[PDB]
């Protein structure tokens, strides 16, 4: 199968304070266009769109949520951290081969 | 936010078995977005499988359902629809169905249809 | 500089009607040229409301070209674009809806070369993709041939191939050669580009 | 010595294919004696999949096999046959063609035909 | 599936002396038939017949291979051990089921 | 001593055909009876073995006739293959050619503890144990005979089970029954047994 974009597995941080999801690919997929979006997953619900085109916000998702790209990596940050931020997060990115690529998914944990 | 898109067909069949999962979609003009399907095996991540224009006149699909499944939709039902033929037992996943919008984002995600494919002991 | 030479390119074909054209995939302009009079641009992204665009204008000579940039934000792909123009009058005078994505405009190829082969006697023409530009494995080339006095010949070249082997040429003569280019990614559309820097070369005899 | 079993029809097979087995035997009355269907996952132990009667008109399977492999033969031509139908990942294994003797023991065995059943393309 | 028959899973002895292989079952399979056989596998090669109804050899294996039975255990016995006789065993049984039954299998190794 | 009473009772149904019958599958007894004496050879083969002689033995059955007889050595007496048999007169002449499975011609003993019982119910239950030791009993059918007049019945009761209850039975009648056995496995068969010994009750009335 095609690789899943690299993400690390998990990332921790306290509240209110800010955190980073970096997401690699190569200049084909992530590097290659600004197709790029952020994905929320709680625990047996559906995925929840946080971020597309790189950097933009849907209506109804908070501020604290941003994103953006360097080369070949993507990266979601989440400013002022809370507990309801537990869940799993995932990229996607449109590729060369006219699919469209997740990442593996971040576990993020507030302590 | 109005925007519903509620799974079905899904179950238990064996290995090599044949299942077709419909989505019916309200809320938006249905005919003029692509649509997708997403799968996700139980502890595991997200994994995309097929694509299809508004039309339907281009389809595209992850390399493993290639040959097995075919995506396919109806405008005037407001329908999504994956035909899974020769199911395999790495197929087990809740599928998801979703509407794809600006820059190809999932703006909107059904609840899943669960598919279990295995044989009986 | 370069927005104005792809305006005047696209202008040069069906210039009554609506051009709109994108570069990178994250711009859009809209623009038409008439014959100064009043109008409102509007447009409707997605599901979203519609909103009202800036509209700019300036002479040609003597006509006068009206454009429209949108927003940065508001250019997203795989999404319908709704496009209206307006009159002051109330009149409508243009209705399209766009997909961004199939409306792209590269720049034109660069770096032609043309070239005999070593022992064949073929012309052997290879050039380089339009420059700044990604995904050079999606874009699909015509070569334009040409001969003197009275006389031309257009050959399609698949997409991520820059180069082509031309026989069946006449003998002692002087062609001259040019390469356009065009997005072919099934997901991507759009136009074809302007002609590159031409080259010529004079053939052998049969 | 004079008995000779030789098995045939194996191969690889997508999971829920199908998949059918011929075993050709000489140097006794073929007509006269049960025959068998004995397989052997690898690594594993060997395991009774079915028999059939002389006439063929008394047949028996493994549990786990019943509804999917069907056990046949044609004395005219001394072979015996093993439809295998809706074929599962533990369905791989070398199977044997086997004479049934004396107390029903297996005197007689062919060299096996792989079946392997799997999907792969990863 | 039908649980196998109850072996020992390796049995070892130097050459020259006797071993012995254990083929557990029920009252309606092993200790209800005679219909009980063993079976011996060199790898990569088809199974052989050493004995049948729980203590009769085939034409041409040695005396040196026996079996007996008592209650619901059958046993193969194998004096003046040699280095050929490092192989797999198996016994086989028939049931109340109408079916035929093979044992896990035991490991035979001989120490020189 | 149950020997003589199965051979009698195999006797009373064709006594000149050839007989052979297993109690044990085990063991195996064929025997012929003719009227008084002639000479005769034994031959049996059984699978791939070559064929093999039985010594014959003779006895005279009261009513001056004579019994021949052959016990097949216990080596001999495989299952689920074939054994041919061969009876020849010392003239070279042939008597019998029969082709027999051992575990076909199975002959167990009479079903033991018959007991007949009134049910508030009007209705006979019998029942009864399987034949003594004799291992599998779950693959065992029997049939009942009912008898009053001068006027029988006869009911098939299906492998393992060992009780029957009978309706439609006269009422004020003094009822007899028996139970006799037989092998009901598919890959197994025989003869039906002697009949049990009898029970007997009174029915009451309306």
């Amino acid at each position: 199968s095609q690789s899943a974009l690299t993400q690390p597995a998990s990332v921790s941080g306290s509240p209110g304070q800010s955190i980073t999801i970096s997401c690699t690919g190569t200049s084909s997929d992530v590097g290659g266009y600004i197709y790029v979006s952020w994905y929320q997953q709680h625990p047996g619900k559906a995925p929840k769109l946080m971020i597309y085109d790189v950097s933009r916000r849907p209506s109804g998702i908070s501020d604290r949520f941003s994103g953006s790209k360097s080369g070949n990596t993507a990266s979601l940050t989440i400013s002022g951290l809370q507990a309801e931020d537990e869940a799993d997060y995932y990229c996607n990115s449109y590729t060369t081969l006219s699919t469209w690529l997740f990442g593996g998914g971040t576990k993020v944990t507030v302590l | 936010s109005e925007v519903q898109l509620v799974e079905s067909g899904g179950g238990l069949v064996q290995p090599g078995g044949s299942l077709r999962l419909s989505c019916a979609a309200s809320g938006f003009t249905f005919s003029s977005y692509w649509m997708s399907w997403v799968r996700q095996a139980p502890g595991k991540g997200l994994e995309w499988v097929a694509n299809i224009k508004p039309d339907g006149s281009e389809k595209y699909y992850v390399d493993s359902v290639k040959g097995r499944f075919t995506i396919s939709r109806d405008n005037a039902k407001n329908s999504v629809y994956l035909q899974m033929n020769s199911l395999r037992a790495e197929d087990t996943a809740v599928y998801y169905c979703a509407r794809v919008s600006r820059g190809g984002s999932y703006s909107d995600w059904g609840q899943g249809t669960l598919v279990t494919v295995s044989s009986g002991g | 500089p370069k927005f104005e030479s792809k305006a005047a390119l696209l202008a040069a074909r069906g210039p009554e009607e609506l051009l709109c054209f994108t570069e990178r995939l994250e711009d859009l302009v809209c623009f038409w040229e008439e014959a100064p009079g009043q109008y409102s641009f509007s447009y409707q992204l997605e599901d979203e409301p519609w909103k009202l665009c800036r509209l700019h204008q300036a002479p040609t000579a003597g006509a006068v070209r009206f454009w429209c940039s949108l927003p940065t934000a508001d250019t997203s792909s795989f999404v319908p674009l709704e496009l209206r123009v307006t009159a002051a009058s109330g009149a409508p005078r243009y209705h399209r809806v766009i997909h961004i994505n199939e409306v792209v405009l590269l720049d034109a190829p660069v770096g032609l070369v043309a070239r005999l082969a070593d022992e064949s006697g073929h012309v052997v023409l290879r050039w380089l993709p339009p420059p700044e530009t990604p995904m050079t494995s999606h874009i699909r080339y015509e070569v334009d041939v040409s001969a003197g006095q009275g006389s031309v010949q257009r050959v399609e070249i698949l997409e991520g191939r820059t180069e082509c082997v031309l026989s069946n040429l006449r003998g002692r003569t002087r062609y001259t050669f040019a390469v356009r280019a065009r997005m072919a990614e099934p997901s991507f559309g759009g136009f074809w580009s302007a002609w590159s820097e031409p080259v010529s070369l004079l053939t052998p005899s049969d």
